[PDB]
């Protein structure tokens, strides 16, 4: 009948079809995944060729459609996830180039191979390579010679490469009505039409500088105290007042201070929380983990879980002959079919990256009864989110107790809570500056705001301001470290990390308030609270079909965006950085770099 | 995927108490209705069990 009429039975014919033909494609990647094999890569050929000719043909006909006729919230917001075009929005010549770019600069990134000077032989890659070496070893020319390697041989080469993506990038994203695609991107957090929750892609922006510029405070006294653990380290080779070197924190981009834990350990005679001694003498698995996770939910008050996948899905080491991708993955396949990419083994990390991936699994299937469109999480940083709330929680001392797997005689003494706070921290605000900084410079690339020929030397200069972290060596407009990036050189958003991590501070914080936690943030958890699950799993249910901030205001009571949470979180810890920095100076000058005399 | 089975997908109304729908009616899959035209915007009318 109406115009809207056939848009609805369009977009249900839409999904009908590419339910059934993302399904094959899911079967066929768990197959890949399960089995690098040349009849495994051509199915994958095939799938993606499918899977692309669909969207595209569906796409257009979306397009015919005129968005502006149709008033349904659900049926406006499916065709507006099916009416964007994406790189086709330009002229195929145009979309060719731009994709056999982005596919030259993911290899140059995941092939990036450095060779050492005095033995030519002696090649070794970014992954696993690099990385673990200089996050091992301390030595600090070794840790230079890897990263200054690492950011020439590929930043050296993908210079030009990201120019083009950038600007062929851009051109689509403005084709696709977007001032640069990093407009393009925050698109996705853009809301429209739905009163007192509309979201400007600018706006993502605003909140991301609000939250930091909060945390600032924080963040000194955090980069104060490693400078001082550095000093007790390696005192000659950085100023007390001068930025950090990039080489000297775990990672050549200065994301993970994770690796600078044992540097930076405030007590280490205090053990660090772990019961993987215990996990070993009781003889559990991942199968126990797994069954101890399913018990934390119906004490949260999730339902029981099918047996479907425990049959399909692989927790151990599938031996060899069936080569099997260890990568932490969940995968919603379709119609009821869930699966797990895992090689837990007989640990703690391995158990909490299980249950993060099956708590990813948890989300994928609360949304199940979405239509095909909403089958997803509202925003980029909603789905991981939810992994990584549970996952905190589970991490408890309260929850390993209960379960079993640490003895009720351990006790929470003030050492070992500075001791795992300073651990959480590192692993999750060493990122957050280093996240606000990469998406406002690849923010600013497609804003084309700051200036080519200054381009790689503005990231150095705000790399002093924004992290105080200096280059130990200077590095040219030749040079393109953010592209030595995963995200930057696979076409990934990076405020997705951001946005995730707020949104598991909000989440944790909500959840701890209606399981009327009393104590610590840190030590909260949320077993035997069947209210904050439900709680929880309104949200969940949704998935997309409902604005993100939206869910925010459901779940946490707060539409903005908000490190309030985070705050009540680091607390103790901010004291604590605040009582040890009273001899080193808090904060960084941007003067000194490692490589000025 | 037994696509023996297959479930009714193109249907202009609505069924009646015990009614055989083998009749394969057809309807607008797209944009453009059918209206005794096929080909765009008219797939088969129903589609099989994967």
């Amino acid at each position: 009948s109406t115009i809207e009429e056939q848009a609805k039975t369009f977009l249900d014919k839409f999904n009908h079809e590419a339910e059934d033909l993302f399904y094959q494609s899911s079967l066929a990647s768990w197959n890949y995944n399960t089995n690098i094999t040349e009849e495994n890569v051509q199915n994958m050929n095939n799938a993606g060729d499918k899977w692309s000719a669909f969207l595209k043909e569906q796409s257009t006909l979306a397009q015919m459609y005129p968005l502006q006729e149709i008033q349904n919230l659900t049926v406006k917001l499916q065709l507006q996830a099916l009416q964007q075009n994406g790189s086709s929005v330009l002229s195929e010549d145009k979309s060719k180039r731009l994709n056999t770019i982005l596919n030259t600069m993911s290899t140059i990134y995941s092939t990036g191979k450095v060779c050492n000077p005095d033995n030519p032989q002696e090649c070794l890659l970014l992954e696993p390579g690099l990385n673990e070496i200089m996050a091992n070893s301390l030595d600090y020319n070794e840790r230079l010679w890897a990263w200054e390697s690492w950011r020439s041989e590929v930043g050296k080469q993908l210079r030009p490469l990201y120019e083009e993506y950038v600007v062929l990038k851009n051109e689509m994203a403005r084709a696709n009505h977007y001032e640069d695609y990093g407009d393009y991107w925050r698109g996705d957090y853009e809301v429209n039409g739905v009163d007192g929750y509309d979201y400007s892609r600018g706006q993502l922006i605003e909140d991301v500088e609000h939250t930091f510029e909060e945390i600032k405070p924080l963040y000194e006294h955090l980069h104060a105290y490693v400078r001082a653990k550095l000093m007790n380290a390696y005192p000659s080779y950085i100023s007390p007042i001068g930025c950090l070197p990039a080489h000297l924190l775990g990672d050549m981009w200065g994301r993970f201070w994770t690796n600078l834990y044992s540097l930076t350990v405030p007590f280490g005679q205090k053990p660090n929380i772990d019961v993987t001694d215990a996990m070993v003498d009781q003889a559990w698995d991942a199968q126990r983990i797994f069954k101890e996770a399913e018990k934390f939910f119906v004490s949260v008050g999730l339902p029981n879980m099918t047996q479907g996948f425990w049959e399909n899905s692989m927790l151990t080491d599938p031996g060899n002959v069936q080569k099997a991708v260890c990568h932490p993955t969940a995968w919603d396949l379709g119609k009821g079919d869930f699966r797990i990419l895992m090689c837990t083994k007989v640990t703690m990390d391995d158990f909490l990256t299980a249950h993060h991936e099956m708590g990813h699994i948890q989300y994928d299937m609360a949304y199940a009864a979405q239509p095909f469109l909403l089958r997803n999480g509202a925003n980029e940083g909603f789905h991981e989110a939810v992994g990584e709330i549970m996952s905190l929680s589970a991490a408890t001392p309260k929850h390993l107790k209960s379960i079993g797997l640490l003895s009720p005689d351990f006790q929470e003494d003030n050492e070992t809570e500075i001791n795992f706070l300073l651990k959480q921290a590192l692993t999750i605000v060493g990122t957050l500056p280093f996240t606000y900084m990469l998406e406002k410079w690849r923010w600013m690339v497609f804003k084309g705001e700051i200036p080519k020929d200054q381009w790689m030397k503005k990231w150095w200069e705000m790399k002093r301001e924004i992290v105080g972290v200096v280059e130990p060596v200077p590095h040219d407009e030749t040079y393109c470290d953010p592209a030595s990036l995963f995200h930057v050189s696979n076409d990934y958003s990076f405020i997705r990390y951001y946005t995730r991590t707020l949104y598991q501070f909000q989440f944790q914080e909500a959840l701890c308030q209606a399981a009327k936690h009393e104590g610590p943030l840190h030590k909260c958890d949320i077993s035997n609270s069947t209210e904050a699950g439900q709680k929880l799993f309104n949200m969940l249910r949704l998935g997309k079909s409902e604005p993100w901030t939206l869910a925010l205001e459901n779940v946490v009571g707060a539409k903005n965006m908000n490190v309030r949470p985070l705050l009540n979180y680091f607390e103790p810890l901010f004291t604590w950085l605040k009582d040890q920095n009273k001899n080193s100076f808090v904060g960084w000058s941007t003067d000194w770099s490692p490589y000025a005399d | 995927g037994n696509y023996n089975y297959l479930y009714r997908l193109f249907r202009k109304s609505n069924l009646k108490p015990f009614e055989r729908d083998i009749s394969t009616e057809i309807y607008q899959a797209g944009s453009t209705p059918c209206n005794g035209v096929e080909g765009f915007n008219c797939y088969f009318p129903l589609q099989s069990y994967g």
